[PDB]
C-alpha cells in the first residue's frame, strides 16, 4: 500500500 | 459537494491508533465524511473510525 497519511487526525 | 457516501477498499489498513477503522483490501466502507483530504471517516462491521482516504476507491 501507499504510505500512511500524516497528517493530523479530525475528530470524531 | 461531491461526498463520497460509500468506498471500495484499495489496500489493507491496519489500524495503529484508537480512532482509526482497519479493514482488508475489496471491503466495502461507509464513508461518513469525506471533506478532509488525508483522513476519512468510516463504519465497518459496527465500528466507526479514520482511514486514509487514498486507500479507498470512493464508488458510483
Amino acid at each position: 500500500p501507499p504510505p500512511r497519511p500524516t497528517a493530523p487526525k479530525p475528530l470524531l | 459537494l461531491g461526498s463520497v457516501r460509500w468506498a471500495r477498499a484499495l489496500y489493507d489498513f491496519e489500524a495503529l491508533e484508537e480512532d482509526e477503522l482497519g479493514f482488508r483490501s475489496g471491503e466495502v466502507v461507509e464513508v461518513l465524511d469525506s471533506s478532509n483530504p488525508s483522513w476519512w471517516t468510516g463504519r465497518l462491521h459496527n465500528k466507526l473510525g479514520l482511514f486514509p482516504a487514498n486507500y479507498v476507491a470512493p464508488m458510483m
